[PDB]
């Protein structure tokens, strides 16, 4: 029982640490707002900085788009090969039945 | 001889199915390309409209004069007023509400972690139960958990 | 798990309320000069009409994106059935040649 | 929308700055709890999965512990009887080795 309460305390430590790390994972985008925080500090004409941030975001989004497209192609390739194996197994199994 | 004839007929039917599905896939790919072009046209139009609105309003919104800035504070205060059940919520007394709601939030997180611990142990116990079930099924086949 | 789902919902709501209160605290300064005012609605007519047209365009873009995604889907299943037919035909052809 | 609707009036900018400050606070809090001054948003995922493995180890441990405690409900008599049976079969043995 003593070891079990100790293990429960250790599990609580792990839980809190993991929850904190997850929370920062969620706030991942917020760290990108460092530009937004710096931009907001302009307190004056700041449309050019907005446009620069928008261009950077466009570049990032295009990179992510290409990454997603190529990954989708790879996943589709894997899916066709899996389906081909499925059909081949069906045919071989049916022949084994018949033989 | 008869067996090979049957398989040849099977192959003929499979070839017909392959032709049909190839035609269907070609039509689907043509439609997919058409919809890609249509979509890209829609984002092009949306971006053009956004840029044109930006250009038109360039002069309008530059001279904000930090005077229409405070309505944002008004909307934030009101949004908290409905979100936080505190119609008397004032920017003066909103700090006591801030600290009290932060205390509630941290208490909720602690209770959430407490529930999470027991949830994880229970789910893993069910996982071992399931593993026993799969081992039994593979060894013997279908059977209920009670018989396990 | 049901109880933990409810607890997570409550935690999310509490976090949102706390963030709203933090927002009030931050914008107390902006409230400070709430007496200020300025001109408004100079070019609102054309701006409002263009905003309406842009909203229409954005809605059309959302429809277009949804149709694009779904069509990608059906094309995917068509390719999968095509690959399944390919595998079946190849296996049966191999088996006929063997016989 | 912010550039097109510059009448937005930096409200979204204010919210994003507040979110940035909150993220700074959260990152500091994690660096404290996890005791990882060496940490970045880009590589925090690696420590997250590492401590996920850590938490899985702890939970699996405590799961075996829960089963052992639950079966510990067995009364004192069963342990004695099993111990004496093992003794009579093999000869005198320790309870730990029994």
């Amino acid at each position: 029982q003593q070891d079990y309460e100790t293990a429960k305390h250790s599990q609580h430590q792990a839980k809190q640490q993991a929850f904190a790390l997850v929370e920062i994972v969620q706030r991942r985008v917020h760290f990108s707002y460092s530009d937004s925080a710096g931009m907001l500090s302009e307190n004056a004409d700041l449309n050019d900085k907005l446009r620069q941030r928008l261009e950077h975001a466009e570049s990032d989004r295009s990179r992510a788009r290409e990454q997603l497209r190529q990954q989708q192609a790879q996943y589709s390739q894997f899916n066709q090969v899996l389906a081909s194996l499925k059909s081949s197994y069906e045919t071989k199994q049916d022949m084994l039945k018949e033989l | 001889q008869e067996k090979i004839d049957r398989y040849q007929v099977d192959l003929e039917e499979l070839s017909y199915r392959l032709e049909e599905q190839t035609d269907v896939v070609e039509e689907a790919g043509e439609l997919q390309a058409e919809y890609e072009a249509r979509t890209e046209a829609t984002e092009q139009e949306v971006d053009e409209l956004k840029s044109q609105l930006a250009d038109y309003q360039q002069a309008l919104d530059v001279q904000q004069t930090r005077a229409i800035q405070y309505q944002q504070a008004l909307q934030a205060l009101e949004r908290a007023r409905e979100l936080c059940r505190l119609p008397d919520l004032s920017v003066d007394n909103a700090e006591e509400w801030l600290e009290t709601f932060q205390a509630k939030e941290q208490q909720a997180t602690e209770a959430l972690l407490a529930l999470e611990q027991k949830l994880s142990v229970a789910d893993a116990a069910h996982n071992q139960f399931e593993q026993a079930y799969q081992l039994v099924k593979n060894i013997v086949g279908e059977t209920s958990r009670s018989e396990a």
